[PDB]
């Protein structure tokens, strides 16, 4: 910015595009520092009571693999339902 | 002292303190090599700017080499180098009689000082380095004058090691190199056609492993040890051999010394380092003494590597891209002459 | 209570799709102004 | 024992597999001393190809010694489609550092653990 | 607590039975684990016909390898245990097949059946050892041109035996034994308490 | 076919190690007794073969801690005696295997701390 | 939901109209010059370049930097050797070693971080119980020495006893967040 | 001379380091910085200290100010407290 | 008929519901060597004979797309004669037979 | 063939790549890429690091998607811990994530064209991604290799200014693709130097493991953000870019399109980021708040343990795969019941693409092959690790 109007006109035109409305050098519209003190949100679990631990630790009530077919009319199974087709987007179809 | 720890490679002690006033020498960047390898702490004197002394650096671990800034004619700095070392060596040397030193300068008087505080200082070894065959008559004023430092030294440093090598064979050598940047000129003078001045090479490596042994040796106090070589030659093999690695014509053709001594005198006139030297041409004539001596090679535990063995490495920056790829087995040998 | 969040009633609309500008001369009318030169140069 | 055969049946036949690496390597290590401007002599080189292939001459089952070669001629191919430079191949030479002693005496001299 | 649908620990379930059913001559489990994922282990024969059969089959097309790694379970008699990860971009699944081979006993090569593996096959020789028959070209990749044995086995030291530096006497790089300035602290952190059942 | 072979699968050769650590080395298979500060007895559970300790010398420059051995740091874990074995005798290094030893049973009762005569 | 890019939907049959208009696009380079103008358009824009020395890149409160360690408004040092500082560092940086002051208190004869091995995760700056080893504002600290880099426990209380009073400030910004 | 009172031999070489060098120090020592901090005479058999402002200080303790002769010290600041 | 297929290789095949018919039959015939009760013949000739009677069934390719999936036409063709390449590759392999060998023990234990 | 070899010091070799190529004359007949030159051990390494401590390696491994990455392990260790992070923290992965692909593709989309020889595309955006670092710096503390997003929830909350500041930049940021949208998108010479070059065939990509753009270039289409969606991609709307041939026109073109889609999810994210906790509150897997652990002792002694010793995540092996910005990464962490992991395979989209480029860059010249290169955008990190 701070260019004469003349310049920005060249500017504007030379590129195609109103390049002022989006300068990429920041002035006084980026946050500013200090910004005020916060106070962040304590999560779940901090509750005092019904917090029961053995109630939300998913960590260990993880159990070893399911196993099938160990070594010590039906029909066919895919690995799971064939895929479904992706659909040509309709904001910018091509392009 | 400091028990030696370790397997025995970089990162691990082995004890040696040492000062080595001349290390950004020829022989010295090797001498700090195996010191670093060992794991020694190494305290280098340096007067040169950082840039010339980085090659030092790498050698060496971290806080295992320390540059100290020093001036020869300042006392004060030499007494503060050897403060804290245990062992000094020193290879303070030049072939250039320059402006503001003097021969007597960097072989007699400076290594004089150098060893007199290192005594005050209370070093437990000093080794002192001299040029072989160095008669306090002999007519290089070089070699006469670090004749004449050996002397003092022992007055200042008694039982002070003194290991005096012959002219060294090594990758950035003057003996080698020397003689094959004769390619320039497109004769190669030869003193009597470079004959009757037998000379015998040594690698530079085993002067350092040398060198370093007797930092780490009871043997050797007031020992005057001459590395030497596995084998001598009559200049003119040598001569040719060289130009034989370099793959580049050889033309030996008699000069007599008399007008050479001027040639040496005129390059000598040179400002930035004379190529060729007065005292060096004599040296270069000046014939190898025999091998009747306290034995240095071998004696202090390393075996000799001859010259034809490491030469293909020293010489084939002087080559052209025709022989770059030429080996040492493709070339022939010169010969030995037990004279 | 005060944690970094988006404005109340969301923020603005941003554009991503490319605006690159078809701004130029028709092709005749082109053609024509090199044309012209020429033609009157040689004259 | 009843081990599967990895690519010889027996000791025997993958000696013959040796033997032609050596070979190989024997006719390369001239090679290898010129295109590397190595420091070394072909004859030097050649004794310690000698050296490799014997530092395994110990091993008595095909399967050991069937690798030993895969891995052996994936060594010449570095080294003959040159992919390995000089440090590369000097290094098998030990050149840099310090031979250890095994004399006891030697190692009691020097070092806490033997 | 994750969610879990069982919805696919179904749907994969049965699939691992049919795999196992149509390859029961290499299949020794099928397991599906708590988090969704099958995983058919078969004999290491069955690394070729497995494979195919998962590449090519219409109700089960798995197209891409999407890694092919060996984990060293020492103790385990044959140490390494190969795992191909396959995903089906028709059938929006992936599967892990898995074999064991031990140092000297070699796997076959699947680049035919993907070429994808023509690399990480050469990835596992490099860091494991395993060797890959009828491999293209099976060669160092990740290691040093040098290099000495092979990195990720759990036996190999992880500073490793041989370090580089620049020696001036050789005006080359040198190898020289490990010598560390301040060795790996091992801090041992295993609990003496177990967690559960598990 | 397979074929025959006696020999014990030794694979020194090819596992990259330096001579000087195939036989200079000695590890000891053993279970790991359990610090006596702590009650658990997770970690006097599966056997662990460990290397012999070597040299550790004082860094000059910062007073570190320094180790030339490669295999110092390194214990590996094996679930069974037998395949612990199995690994020294392939890999050539030396075993010297110390049996479990786990507590023998204690008979306890609160009862007997109120005898009437103990 | 998915989008065609570089697909043309349809072969526009050429009109002389639509010929005229391409070989105009390729006879007088009419894209090329679109492009040359995008180019001077920015000349003319501000540069966004800072004078270093001058003006310096903004850094908000949590930069990691460089590591210090703090002090109690007392004096007395934070670090009370719990050494999981030591436990959590990633890269075996810190080297902590303790014995029982002459006071009597619990204090690190050694403290050793080595900036060559941190790799900056500023863990260390969360695990501290006392928080006594913070990651200070200053990221210029580029040595001539290898050594310098490496720090001791009185080159670290001494960078904690410059930079306390942005450090102090640093934290109070941040320390509701965390 | 350091906090430790580590002080190189007149004979060490670490010495060298400090040659044409600065050995760092601070001058600001712990041991004696707390001292001069007075005994805080509380008036409760058992005070906590907190570390000093709360959240920015260190782990809260409880201190037992009953044994009449010595004070009570916080195992993380040093400070004093007497009853 | 369609222009072209979104896969970049794949090439619009016409006479499409012929070319089906063509490799379905010819799998259906390979199957009819695998052992009776063998794993494989059951389940992929009862999921070839389901898309044949589609393929037979449906005159229109676009909702024979939608009928056994196969996104584009010109994919079903290749999953086809890839599984007729493995019918044939299968046969050879003979991996309806029993396990090869059962697992070293201990060799599935995760917990280590 | 005049065998070359493309050093590691050449800029276009991304600082470490040795391509052995056989030159038939300028036309290139074989290429035998030699990685290994940036292999750090990462995976060795890992087995005797706790699950926190390794978090940082994988900010490493791929050096220009930092986040994206982090959010692979995070969310393999959170399976196999079965813990989900809370819901503010998943829409923070999903903003730092597309934040770190637009970071990706101004990386590989201006490179590229250095490579090619087209210098003010990157000098432009270059400035737009010290812009985007600020945000990882100031949610973070580090400009990249932040640690931001933990194996449960991310770290720290966000600082109070940053989603304005992140509006201002998307804001703003389209006409910046715009603006290299028109320096190198019709230029003849981007063009010719771009299309019809390394055109890879549908089939061959899923045989090659392609799985990236690459994947998508050539038509095939597959999203692990919409196929399978990991964190919260279920309730964010955006258009997979699919481009129809191949060259490397329709990929650059399928990367510019995905910076574009990425400023709709983060639109998206900015107007629908919920009020809540940053990190799940099990203080068994997310270390307790400073407040917490200096003022209750369970607290500190759960600080304690996480710190010194670990999650100890329960035993199992898992393969998690998220979209990073160059294509599937994946971890297949096994795992003992130990706090450390016993293997951490990192499955790099690069190392499936550099091997291609033996056959993508086939009939092509010395030049091509630098393009083909720079289409896989490859970074040795993710390949070497
Ligand atoms: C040449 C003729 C003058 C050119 C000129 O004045 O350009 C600036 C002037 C304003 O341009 P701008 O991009 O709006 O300037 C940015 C600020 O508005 C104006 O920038 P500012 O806010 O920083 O204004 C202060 C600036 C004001 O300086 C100027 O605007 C005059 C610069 C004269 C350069 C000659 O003075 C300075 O900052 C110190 C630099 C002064 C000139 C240094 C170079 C002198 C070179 C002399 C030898 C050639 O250009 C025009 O008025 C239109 C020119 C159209 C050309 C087609
Ligand atoms: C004042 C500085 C002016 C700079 C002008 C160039 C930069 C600005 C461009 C702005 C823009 O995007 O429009 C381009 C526009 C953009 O058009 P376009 O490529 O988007 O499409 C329009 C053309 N059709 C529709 C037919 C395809 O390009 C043109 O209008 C055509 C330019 C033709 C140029 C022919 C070569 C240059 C001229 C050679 C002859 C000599 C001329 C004089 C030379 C100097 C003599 C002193
Ligand atoms: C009667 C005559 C009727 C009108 C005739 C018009 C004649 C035009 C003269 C030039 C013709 C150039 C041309 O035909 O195009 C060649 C090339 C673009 O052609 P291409 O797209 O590769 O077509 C492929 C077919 N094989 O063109 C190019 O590659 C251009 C590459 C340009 C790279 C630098 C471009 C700089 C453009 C700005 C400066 C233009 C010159 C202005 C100053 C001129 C002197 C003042
Ligand atoms: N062929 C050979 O090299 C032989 C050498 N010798 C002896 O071995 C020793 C080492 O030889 P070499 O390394 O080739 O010698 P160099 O020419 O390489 O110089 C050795 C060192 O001495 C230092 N030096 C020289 N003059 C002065 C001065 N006036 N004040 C301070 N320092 C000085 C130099 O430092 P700087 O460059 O920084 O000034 C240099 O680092 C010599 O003293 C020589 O007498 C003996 C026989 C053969
Ligand atoms: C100069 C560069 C040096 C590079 C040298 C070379 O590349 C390195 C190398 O030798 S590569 C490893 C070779 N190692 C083998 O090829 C296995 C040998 N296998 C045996 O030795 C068996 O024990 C056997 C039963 C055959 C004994 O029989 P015999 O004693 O050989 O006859
Ligand atoms: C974006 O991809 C890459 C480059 O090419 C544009 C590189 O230049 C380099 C290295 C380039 C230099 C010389 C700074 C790296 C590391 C890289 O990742
Ligand atoms: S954690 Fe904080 S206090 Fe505990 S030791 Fe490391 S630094 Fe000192
Ligand atoms: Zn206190």
């Amino acid at each position: 910015a701070s260019a004469t109007r003349v310049i920005q006109k060249l500017r504007n035109w030379a590129s195609g595009q109103d390049l002022q409305a989006k300068l990429q050098l920041r002035y006084q519209e980026i946050a500013k520092r200090t910004q005020p003190p916060p106070k962040l949100p304590v999560g779940p679990s901090h509750k005092l009571s019904n917090n029961y631990y053995c109630t939300r630790d998913g960590r260990r009530e993880v159990v070893p693999p399911s196993i099938i077919m160990s070594s010590q009319e039906k029909k066919a199974v895919t690995p799971a339902p064939p895929m479904k087709r992706w659909e040509l987007s309709k904001d910018q179809p091509y392009l | 002292a400091v028990i030696p720890h370790g397997k025995g490679g970089r990162s691990s002690v082995s004890g040696v303190v040492a000062t080595v006033f001349g290390a950004t020498g020829f022989l010295g960047r090797y001498v700090v090599n195996h010191l670093g390898r060992m794991g020694s702490q190494v305290i280098i004197p340096y007067r040169c700017d950082v840039y010339d002394i980085m090659h030092l650096r790498l050698m060496g671990d971290l806080g295992q080499l320390t540059f100290l800034e020093w001036d020869a004619r300042d006392k004060d700095s030499i007494r503060k180098a050897v403060q804290h070392s245990n062992v000094v060596i020193n290879l303070i040397g030049r072939e250039w009689e320059t402006r503001n030193f003097d021969f007597e300068d960097v072989f007699v008087n400076i290594p004089r000082a150098i060893a007199q505080a290192s005594k005050e200082a209370g070093v437990e070894r000093f080794i002192h380095v001299s040029h072989l065959n160095a008669s306090m008559k002999s007519s290089s004023k070089s070699l006469r004058s670090k004749a004449v430092g050996e002397k003092e030294v022992r007055s200042v440093f008694p039982e002070a090691i003194i290991i005096r090598p012959s002219d060294i064979f090594g990758r950035e050598d003057r003996f080698l190199n020397h003689f094959a940047n004769y390619r320039w000129f497109l004769a190669v003078p030869l003193v009597s056609l470079g004959f009757k001045t037998v000379k015998q090479p040594v690698y530079v490596a085993d002067v350092s492993k040398g060198i370093v042994n007797a930092t780490k040796d009871p043997d050797a106090v007031g020992k005057t040890f001459a590395f030497t070589g596995p084998n001598r030659y009559l200049l003119f093999h040598l001569v040719k051999y060289i130009f034989g690695m370099t793959h580049r014509t050889f033309i030996p053709y008699p000069l007599p010394l008399f007008v050479y001594s001027w040639i040496g005198k005129l390059f000598g006139l040179s400002p930035f380092e004379p190529w060729t030297t007065k005292d060096k041409v004599e040296r270069i004539h000046i014939s190898d003494v025999m091998p009747t001596d306290l034995p240095g090679l071998e004696d202090l535990g390393v075996q000799p590597t001859p010259l034809e063995l490491k030469s293909i490495e020293v010489l084939r920056r002087h080559r052209t891209y025709r022989w770059l790829s030429s080996e040492i087995e493709e070339t022939k040998p010169a010969k030995t002459v037990n004279y | 209570v005060k944690q970094d969040m988006p404005p109340p009633g969301g923020y603005g609309p941003i554009d991503y799709k490319r605006n690159l500008p078809r701004r130029g001369l028709s092709g005749y009318s082109m053609f024509a102004v090199g044309i012209g030169a020429l033609i009157f140069g040689y004259w | 024992t009843s081990v599967k055969p990895i690519f010889s049946r027996d000791l025997n036949e993958a000696k013959r597999r040796v033997r032609e690496l050596y070979r190989a390597w024997y006719r390369e290590v001239p090679n290898t001393v010129h295109l590397m401007q190595l420091d070394i002599t072909v004859k030097q080189g050649r004794d310690k190809v000698r050296e490799m292939f014997m530092k395994n001459a110990h091993v008595t089952d095909p399967r050991v010694v069937d690798l030993l070669v895969i891995k052996g001629k994936m060594e010449l191919q570095e080294t003959i489609k040159v992919w390995k430079q000089r440090t590369h191949v000097m290094r098998f030479f030990h050149e840099t550092e310090t031979p250890r002693p095994k004399d006891f005496l030697s190692k009691f001299y020097m070092g806490h653990d033997p | 607590v994750r969610p879990r649908s069982d919805v696919t620990h179904k749907q994969l379930s049965a699939f691992g039975e049919y795999v196992a059913e149509i390859l029961p001559k290499y299949v020794q489990q099928v397991q599906v684990s708590c988090l969704d994922e099958l995983e058919i282990c078969i004999h290491p024969d069955g690394v070729i016909p497995t494979l195919t059969f998962l590449r090519d089959h219409t109700n089960a097309q798995f197209k891409s390898l999407a890694d092919l790694t060996a984990v060293d379970v020492p103790t385990r008699q044959n140490r390494f245990e190969i795992v191909y990860n396959l995903l089906s971009l028709r059938f929006n699944s992936r599967i892990r097949v898995k074999t064991y081979a031990d140092e000297l006993t070699p796997i076959d090569s699947i680049v035919s059946v993907h070429i994808a593996a023509n690399w990480y096959e050469r990835e596992v020789w490099d860091m494991f050892g395993v060797f890959f028959f009828n491999h293209p070209d099976l060669r160092r990749i990740l290691t040093d041109y040098g290099f000495e044995g092979h990195p990720f086995r759990k036996d190999f030291p992880l500073t490793g035996y041989v370090e580089l530096r620049y020696d001036d006497e050789v005006k080359r790089v040198v190898a020289e034994p490990v010598e560390l300035a301040q060795e790996f602290r091992k801090f041992d952190l295993n609990s003496p308490w177990e967690a559960f059942p598990a | 076919q397979l074929i025959t072979v006696d020999e014990k699968l030794d694979i020194t050769t090819l596992t990259g190690v330096p001579e000087e650590h195939i036989k200079t080395r000695k590890v000891r298979i053993f279970v790991p007794a359990r610090n006596n500060m702590q009650s658990g007895v997770n970690n006097t559970k599966k056997w662990k073969m460990e290397f012999d300790t070597r040299e550790r010398w004082e860094n000059p420059l910062m007073g570190w801690a320094s180790t030339a051995d490669p295999l110092s740091n390194m214990v590996l874990t094996f679930s069974a005696k037998e395949d612990a074995i199995a690994f020294a005798e392939k890999n050539g290094w030396s075993y010297d295997v110390e049996e479990k030893k786990v507590p023998k049973p204690k008979s306890k009762s609160y009862g007997a701390n109120f005898s009437w005569n103990k | 939901t998915y989008k065609y890019v570089n697909k043309k939907e349809q072969e526009s049959e050429v009109d002389m109209k639509s010929a005229t208009d391409n070989a105009a696009r390729i006879l007088m380079w009419t894209e090329l010059i679109r492009g040359l103008g995008m180019t001077l358009s920015y000349l003319f824009r501000e540069p966004a370049t800072i004078n270093y020395p001058f003006e310096k890149g903004p850094l908000s409160p949590r930069f990691r930097g460089e590591h210090a360690l703090r002090r109690y408004p007392s004096g007395e040092e934070r670090c009370i050797a719990c050494k999981l500082c030591e436990a959590i560092c990633p890269a075996q940086a810190i080297t902590i070693e303790a014995e029982p002051r002459a006071d009597g208190s619990r204090r690190t004869t050694r403290y050793d971080i080595d900036m060559t091995k941190c790799i900056y995760c500023g863990f260390c700056q969360e695990a501290c119980p006392v928080d006594a080893i913070v990651e200070g504002p200053n990221f210029e600290f580029s040595t001539e020495t290898h050594e310098e880099l490496l720090y001791n426990k009185e080159k670290l209380l001494n960078n904690g006893d410059k930079w306390e009073a942005e450090i102090a400030a640093n934290i109070q910004a941040d320390y509701l967040y965390r | 001379i350091t906090h430790t009172g580590q002080v190189y031999d007149e004979k060490d070489y670490r010495r060298v380091r400090f040659v044409d060098r600065q050995k760092e120090v601070n001058e600001n020592f712990a041991i004696d910085l707390i001292a001069q901090q007075p005994v805080n005479e509380v008036e409760h058999r058992i005070i906590a200290c907190d570390g000093g402002g709360g959240a920015l200080g260190h782990p809260k303790v409880y201190i037992n100010l009953d044994k009449e002769t010595k004070t009570g010290t916080c195992g993380y600041c040093g400070l004093q407290f007497k009853q | 008929l369609k222009k072209t297929t979104g896969l970049v290789g794949l090439a619009v095949c016409d006479t499409p519901h012929e070319r089906l018919t063509i490799l379905y039959t010819k799998t259906l015939d390979i199957l009819k060597h695998f052992p009776k009760h063998a794993a494989y013949r059951k389940y992929t000739e009862q999921i070839t004979n389901e898309k044949l009677d589609m393929v037979k069934a449906e005159p229109d390719v676009k909702k024979l797309e939608a009928l056994l999936q196969g996104g584009e036409v010109e994919e079903v063709i290749l999953q086809a004669e890839k599984e007729l390449s493995l019918a044939r590759k299968m046969l050879k392999w003979k991996p309806w037979e029993p396990l090869v060998e059962e697992p070293p023990a201990n060799q599935w234990k995760w917990p280590i | 063939n005049m065998t070359l070899n493309f050093g590691p010091q050449h800029p276009a070799a991304h600082g470490v790549l040795r391509l052995v190529l056989e030159l038939s004359g300028e036309m290139v007949r074989k290429c035998d890429p030699h990685i290994g030159l940036l292999h750090r051990g990462t995976e060795k390494l890992i087995e005797y690091k706790t699950y926190l401590q390794a978090l940082p390696y994988f900010d490493r491994l791929d050096y220009v998607s930092m986040m994206c990455n982090e959010q692979a392990y995070s969310i393999a260790v959170e399976k196999l811990l079965n813990i989900q992070p809370p819901p503010r923290a998943q829409w923070i992965r999903v903003l730092f994530g597309e934040i770190t692909r637009i970071l990706n593709h101004i990386m590989a989309v201006t490179t590229h064209a250095l490579d090619i020889g087209a210098m003010t595309p990157f000098f432009w955006m270059f400035e737009e991604r010290e812009k985007m670092f600020e945000f990882y710096e100031r949610v973070s503390g580090a400009r990249m290799h932040a640690a931001y997003i933990r194996p449960g929830g991310v770290h720290q909350d966000l600082p109070l200014g940053l989603l304005d500041d992140i509006y201002e930049f998307s804001k703003n940021f389209s006409l910046r693709i715009d603006e290299v949208e028109e320096m190198l998108t019709n230029n003849r010479i981007w063009r010719n130097r771009t299309v019809d070059i390394g055109v890879v065939t549908a089939e061959d990509a899923l045989n090659y493991g392609f799985s990236g753009v690459m994947l998508r270039g050539s038509g095939i289409q597959w999203d692990l953000r919409k196929t399978q969606p990991y964190d919260v991609y279920d309730q964010v709307e955006f258009d997979v870019p699919i481009g129809s041939r191949g060259d490397c026109y329709d990929r650059y073109l399928c990367r510019v399109e995905e910076m574009r889609q990425s400023l709709r999810i983060i639109e998206q994210c900015l107007n629908k980021m919920p009020p809540g906790e940053i990190k799940v509150d099990d203080a068994k897997v997310s270390p307790p708040k400073r407040a917490e652990m200096k003022t209750s002792m369970e607290s500190l002694i759960h600080h304690f343990k996480l710190y010194t010793e670990g999650y100890q995540v329960p035993p199992g092996a898992t393969y998690t795969a998220i979209e990073a910005p160059k294509g599937e990464f994946g971890v297949y962490l096994v795992s003992d019941g130990s706090s450390r992991p016993y293997r951490c395979k990192i499955k790099a989209p690069g190392f499936a693409h550099l091997a291609g480029l033996d056959k993508m860059s086939k009939g092509h010249m010395l030049a091509d092959v630098v393009a083909i290169i720079g289409t896989q955008d490859i970074v040795f990190g993710e390949i070497d690790r």
